RNA sequence: UUGACCUCAAAUCAGGUAGGAGUACCCGCUGAACUUAAGCAUAUCAAUAAGCGGAGGAAAAGAAACCAACCGGGAUUGCCUUAGUAACGGCGAGUGAAGCGGCAAAAGCUCAAAUUUGAAAUCUGGUACCUUCGGUGCCCGAGUUGUAAUUUGGAGAGGG
RNA sequence: GUUCUUUGUAAAGUGCCUUCGAAGAGUCGAGUUGUUUGGGAAUGCAGCUCUAAGUGGGUGGUAAAUUCCAUCUAAAGCUAA
């Protein structure tokens, strides 16, 4: 069988924690029956169900802390867009598009004109 | 020896587990070319150098 | 006015006020759960024929335990997973790289009667 | 400590050596009594701070474009001129009437020519003790130069 | 403008007023560390014409280096080669001492960028230099597009690659026939004229 | 080593020349790249003539002084004589060289006439965005060629 | 006594940054010998290999303290050519460019040096809010030992 | 292609007359030493010593003095193909 990720996201924080304990209890019993039977493929379903609950549990707490740091500077570093080491050190679009006040007048007064040569 | 660090014994445990023959069901797999364990080690035939 | 009276010829760094850390963001913002809980301390019982005879004779439970667990956590997990009293815990590292724990119960409990509740016998 | 010893012997090393006449025209600074009236007269011409400049603009944003004024709603300023670049230019253009020079400028070469420039240009000058006190009347930390161009009657 | 008066005064280095300050300052700089932070530039007019500005992010360091030639290591003087390479005591270290001063500062403050440097004082054993450093991570330099070019990563350790004023002087990068060997790069020019160019249709 | 009469050859192959052999296998490959680069550029620089107008220039060095050659820029005194400013001229496709002068009347009047014929053959589009498109001519040199006097 | 200033420190202070790897190509330092000269020491191999430091998708160079001696060219780079030439060298062995010319590609620029002086007009940070690669308000600070605006020699500025 | 906002008694360009016109120092340069270069009475670089000028200075491939001319504007910086 196995649990479904979409069925777990509709549960509260305590329901997921209580379900994780039951899956851990269920895994313990199968590890006792495993040593007395030639094969036990059922143990894979229980182990991957635990990974599903732990993923949803970690996703809910990460989403909750992402909302209390929302719309403010200095968000924690694992909730930040890594994307590269070097690209993080690169200038932002605002900083890279900065021009001095003197050259701003030259671009306004003398733009690159559009023209063609036939007549 | 007989009074060894944990790091030495950890490599001892790994070398003991790899000292096994091939499982018999591996030879029956489709497109299999492995015939015998070519990385077999024996304490009398060759030393593992820690 | 005069200056300070110094009774020693040695000048040493003054004790300045140390400020406690007040970070503007958490270091990880999600605390990791218990790395080694009761279900990770005890993995599976060891059911070799020599280990089984120690259960009904010496009232000693033989378990395979995590290599990161000490005698404190093994004792705490045994009395929480099975609700028994522990007299002493003896541990060894097996030659295959796994930890083996000899858990002896008190005289108020029977190891054979609770190994049946656990399963294996 | 080393920083305490290096600043005491620096004063020591600077008095055992023969100081050239360009330097040591400092430390003949204005006396304690005379400097009192100098800072009493200069304190009446403090420049506007960041505080009282703001409500000056508010009254100038409601009278010029509204009362059909030519930006003359505020009176002509009377403030002490400060800054090495500004005052040196005022000396060359015969605009300063009294120049105050600090004696404790650490890069002393900034103000060594000021007594010579004031003398040849004929403007009176006074080497005053304390670049920090000069900064107080211009609402800065250090000014090291203080000049007066005009004065009320 | 007072900067004209200091500029003319700094050229009278053997006058009595400058040589007294030279002897006082050479003592003070020697009591401090080899590399130490300078609160303000000793020569404000010299620094500000080299790119220094008086705002947050511009850092001035004072550094002294040992004068003289460069002794080849060659333990006990033996070189094990032709007699033309047996010289040990008259090698001249093709990089200037001012470039060595910049490189020592750039390793201590690795978070900064070396802009320029200038001579401040010297003695028999030590030559003293002041190096102008900028902060590429400060918002005043990240903005203010007159200075944000230093933040783009091609300018990492300019003094270590000879990209500073003293670095290009040591590399000889100028214009004219006198710099034919070194005008686009010594190793690139040599590789250009030591390359056998062969086409599909042989010429 | 020296025998069997032959001209004395000077072959400079006594270094590790085999490490610096450059065979131009990409002569056909890079030629396609230049045409591709020229094609993708012209679409980005919509219908500008892909190159600036350049003046007529007499070469130095009497081996070559008898010829005229396309120069760099239109020699600031010449730009004012044509009736426009240098900063405006750079935006219309007139390359400007500030560091060369005029000491030849024949060259000067040929370059001034070159600029007059250019302004009479352009369609400067307004900044508004009306865009009465004037489908591209890919060369400004093939329209105003350099001719020997 | 109290409050500044200057210099120098301390803190698990608030927020950042540097290391290492890779290293074909690039920017520098350092630097041989085998070999060739039928020996060999200058020379040659070679301003190379090895060693070390520092970058990028290219790097470097780059808008003349240039080439020229002309009826003058006009940033840099690369290719063809100049040319195995001028020249260098027990003038032995060998080494060895550059200007012009044709082409590829083309793009120009700004700081210091000025009194804004009838108004530091400049900027970081903190905080609050908002349309959040930022913006606005407020509050400390930086800064007159000079931050903005104007000007860069092709000019340009004060003025009329 | 459409659409919302007017920036602004703001900024920029050109004509004539008048007064000015600030422009980089242990740097240029020189001696010597080493290294390097095709650069040869010394091409570049570096150490040491000496140390500038303002109708000035650098360069003009033979060292020096004298008299002209030509040509650029160093000792600060950025930039695609």
């Amino acid at each position: 069988a196995g649990v479904k990720a979409y069925e777990l996201r509709t549960k509260s924080k305590e329901q997921l924690a209580s379900q994780l304990v039951d899956l851990k209890k269920e895994l313990a019993e199968l590890k006792v029956q495993k040593l007395s039977r030639p094969s036990l493929p059922k143990i894979k379903t229980v182990r991957k169900s635990i990974a599903c609950v732990l993923t949803v549990i970690n996703e809910q707490q990460r989403e909750a802390v992402r909302q209390l740091y929302k719309g403010k500077k200095y968000q924690p570093k694992d909730l930040r867009a890594k994307k590269t080491r070097a690209l993080r050190r690169a200038l932002t679009k605002f900083e890279a598009s900065q021009v001095t006040e003197k050259q701003r007048k030259k671009q306004i007064a003398f733009p690159q004109r559009k023209y063609a040569i036939k007549a | 020896a007989a009074q060894k660090s944990f790091r030495i014994k950890q490599k001892m445990a790994k070398a003991k587990k790899q000292n096994r023959p091939l499982p018999q069901w591996i030879r029956l797999r489709t497109n299999n070319t492995i015939r015998y364990n070519a990385k077999r080690r024996n304490w009398r035939r060759t030393k593992m150098n820690i | 006015k005069a200056l300070k009276v110094r009774t020693s010829a040695t000048f040493r760094l003054p004790k300045t006020l140390k400020l406690a850390r007040a970070p503007k963001y958490a270091s990880k913002a999600v605390p990791h759960y218990n790395r080694l809980d009761s279900y990770k301390v005890i993995e599976q019982p060891i059911t070799s024929e020599t280990a089984m005879k120690k259960v009904e004779d010496g009232n000693i439970l033989v378990f395979q335990v995590s290599m990161k667990a000490n005698k404190y956590q093994i004792k705490k997990a045994v009395k929480e997973l099975y609700e028994v009293d522990v007299l002493k815990v003896n541990t060894l590292v097996r030659p295959n790289g796994t930890k083996k724990a000899y858990v002896r119960l008190t005289a108020d409990y029977d190891a054979l009667d609770i190994a049946n509740r656990i399963g294996y016998i | 400590p080393e920083y305490v010893r290096v600043q005491r012997q620096k004063k020591i090393l600077s008095i055992r050596l023969k100081v050239p006449p360009t330097i040591a025209q400092f430390q003949y600074t204005l006396d304690r009594n005379t400097a009192a009236e100098t800072f009493k007269l200069f304190n009446k011409y403090r420049p506007e701070t960041a505080a009282e400049k703001k409500e000056r603009l508010t009254k100038e944003a409601a009278a010029v474009a509204e009362g059909k004024s030519k930006q003359d709603a505020s009176p002509k300023p009377y403030a002490v001129k400060y800054g090495l670049n500004h005052v040196v230019a005022l000396i060359e253009n015969k605009k300063a009437k009294l120049v105050l020079i600090a004696n404790d400028v650490d890069p002393i070469e900034l103000v060594v020519f000021l007594p010579a420039l004031c003398k040849k240009m004929g403007v009176p000058y006074a080497i005053v003790k304390g670049k920090a006190r000069l900064g107080t009347l211009v609402n800065q930390k250090t000014s090291a130069v203080a000049a007066l161009t005009e004065v009320r009657a | 403008g007072a900067y004209k008066y200091l500029e003319e005064l700094q050229r009278k280095k053997q006058s009595d007023v400058l040589r007294f300050l030279q002897r006082v300052r050479v003592w003070e700089y020697r009591q401090k560390n080899v590399i130490h932070r300078a609160a303000r530039p000793t020569r404000p007019d010299k620094a500000r014409r080299l790119g220094y500005k008086a705002k947050q992010g511009f850092v001035i360091y004072r550094v002294r280096v040992r004068r003289g030639n460069r002794k080849r290591p060659v333990p006990k003087g033996a070189t094990y080669g032709k007699p033309t390479n047996q010289g040990v005591n008259e090698l001249k270290y093709q990089r200037s001492l001012r470039a060595t001063a910049e490189e020592r500062v750039g390793r201590r403050a690795a978070n900064l960028r070396v802009l320029n440097s200038y001579w401040v004082n010297q003695d028999s054993t030590y030559k003293y230099f002041e190096v102008i450093l900028v902060d590429p991570q400060h918002k005043a330099i990240r903005r203010d597009a007159r200075y944000n070019w230093i933040c783009d990563p091609v300018h990492k350790h300019r003094e270590a690659r000879g990209l500073t004023a003293t670095g290009k002087k040591s590399r000889g990068i100028n214009k004219g026939h006198k710099f034919n060997n070194t005008k686009a790069g010594r190793r690139k020019t040599w590789k250009r004229q030591n390359t056998l160019s062969l086409w599909r249709y042989r010429k | 080593a020296i025998s069997k009469n032959l001209p004395i050859l000077k072959n400079h192959f006594r270094k590790h020349w085999q490490e610096r052999v450059k065979v131009h296998f990409d002569q056909a490959g890079k030629k396609v790249s230049r045409r591709n680069a020229r094609a993708t550029r012209a679409a980005k620089i919509a219908p500008r003539p892909l190159d600036l107008l350049r003046p007529v220039v007499r070469a130095p060095t009497v081996k070559y002084n008898r010829k005229v050659r396309a120069g760099r820029g239109f020699t600031l005194a010449e730009v004012k004589a044509a009736g426009l400013t240098a900063a405006y001229a750079r935006t219309i496709g007139i390359a400007v060289d500030h560091r060369r002068q005029n000491r030849n009347q024949e060259i000067f009047d040929a370059n001034v006439q070159r600029l007059k014929e250019y302004q009479s053959k352009i369609i400067v589009f307004p900044r508004n965005g009306k865009a009465p498109e004037a489908e591209q001519v890919l060369s400004a040199a093939a329209t105003f060629p350099i001719a020997q006097p």
